[PDB]
């Protein structure tokens, strides 16, 4: 049953053409050939629609940059996906439940988009995820318990956003987390004990946030940084434990001695 | 007849940052690749389009030696056909590469308590680099629709960060020095040969 242009978008079609190594997008393809695609990689693309990808069931790895694509609903059928990487500077909304079937997902990367908010429970089914990166978006808040089901997460990157606060106990379930990046945000404070259960943590980035160093509000963070100073890292040149700085003073958060 | 200056590329006290990667053109000299390959000094010694056991037996028009520092878990990106921040935005090898990628742990030289910030990489770019392209620009990156006017702010980010290697990092996070040898045979006599 040979057919092609199962992908209406022309840029994406050439991408499927290149993957299957054929003359043009008019060339027919079988189902056996569609089932041969394990990896799609579309750098620096102009793809506007990924319609037709729902029929590539054995795709395990997808990485795509496009300044035009804003719909990603087709990807909810790729149940064998282990690696997803998307750089869509127009993606503003995540379809409802889109990742709820991608239960074999190990690494999820969403960067340079415009998501200002995340749906509730969006990740709850990805119980096998090890790596989650959401940098350079516009997130202003996180949903309650949004990470609670990713019990096997080892790396979480939330840098370069607009986060003003963190929900209570948001990292409490992530007992195998080793790398967490919160730098380049708008955080004035963290919840008390927000890091107390991260027993495998080895690297944390806290700088470029406007920390409010009024006592007692900054007490937990200042005391935590001094107790766990070996785990603090920095991408700006500063003694790493001193890289979290008070707004106004510019003094290091860990230099603030709050009573009792 | 003169000796190729590989001791200068491999044993230099300071290496370049990967975004400002440093190229040295090697010509008119004798080089002993076999002593390097059998030395048991390197954690990575992978060659493409040529066998490492036959390098002393060949001659070339020019050898290029590009060196820099990256993290241990980024050495995999210094290979043909790879993707990621380093291959996309800092050092890109061509698909048809002919040469060798050599790397070694430099935690003892390039890591410092509190961090080593003299090594940088580029985090953002408009488009992937082309093979062997070098971009040393320090212009604010426009992650949004608004112009930045050369001033940092929201969605207007300085494009370079420091690695901040600490000696207590795990190996994948420790610094590694990298030497990429490119073997060229243009229309000329080959003046870079193995030992006589
Ligand atoms: C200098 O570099 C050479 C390779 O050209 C290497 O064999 C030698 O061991 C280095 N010298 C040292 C490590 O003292």
């Amino acid at each position: 049953t040979p057919i092609k242009q199962i992908f209406p978008d022309d840029a994406f079609a050439e991408t499927i053409k290149a993957n299957l190594k054929k003359k043009s997008v008019t060339d027919a393809v079988t189902q056996n050939e569609l089932n041969s695609i394990d990896q799609i990689y579309a750098p620096d693309s102009d793809i506007k629609s990924v319609q037709g990808i729902q029929y590539l069931p054995n795709v395990r790895s997808l990485k795509l940059r496009s300044n035009k694509l804003h719909d990603i609903s087709a990807l909810k059928e790729l149940t064998n996906l282990t690696f997803l990487f998307l750089n869509l500077n127009q993606l503003q909304s995540l379809p409802n439940g889109v990742f709820d079937k991608l239960t074999n997902l190990k690494e999820l990367v969403l960067v340079e988009n415009q998501l200002q908010s995340l749906p509730d429970g969006v990740f709850d089914k990805l119980t096998n995820l090890t790596l989650l990166h959401l940098m350079v978006n516009q997130l202003q808040s996180l949903p309650k318990g949004v990470f609670d089901k990713l019990t096997n997460l080892t790396e979480l990157d939330l840098s370069y956003n607009q986060l003003q606060s963190l929900p209570e106990g948001v990292f409490d379930k992530l007992t195998q987390l080793k790398d967490l990046r919160l730098y380049q945000n708008q955080l004035k404070s963290v919840p008390d004990g927000v890091f107390d259960r991260l027993t495998s943590l080895q690297y944390i980035w806290l700088h470029d946030n406007p920390w409010d160093c009024t006592c007692p509000g900054i007490r937990y963070l200042s005391e935590w940084i001094n107790k766990h100073s070996g785990v603090v890292r920095s991408f700006i040149p500063l003694w790493a434990p001193d890289s979290a700085k008070c707004s106004g003073s510019g003094k290091p958060v860990r230099s603030i001695i709050c009573p009792t | 007849t003169n000796l190729c200056p590989f001791g200068e590329v491999f044993n230099a006290t300071r290496f370049a940052s990967v975004y400002a990667w440093n190229r040295k053109r090697i010509s008119n000299c004798v080089a002993d690749y076999s002593v390097l390959y059998n030395s048991a000094s390197f954690s990575t010694f992978k060659c493409y389009g040529v066998s490492p056991t036959k390098l002393n037996d060949l001659c070339f028009t020019n050898v290029y030696a590009d060196s820099f520092v990256i993290r241990g878990d980024e050495v995999r990106q210094i290979a043909p056909g790879q993707t990621g921040k380093i291959a996309d935005y800092n050092y890109k090898l061509p698909d048809d590469f002919t040469g060798c990628v050599i790397a070694w742990n430099s935690n003892n030289l390039d890591s410092k308590v509190g961090g080593n910030y003299n090594y940088l990489y580029r985090l953002f770019r408009k488009s992937n680099l082309k093979p062997f392209e070098r971009d040393i620009s320090t212009e604010i990156y426009q992650a949004g629709s608004t112009p930045c006017n050369g001033v940092e702010g929201f969605n207007c980010y300085f494009p370079l960060q420091s690695y901040g290697f600490q000696p207590t990092n795990g190996v994948g996070y420790q610094p590694y020095r990298v030497v990429v040898l490119s073997f060229e045979l243009l229309h000329a006599p080959a003046t870079v040969c193995g030992p006589k």
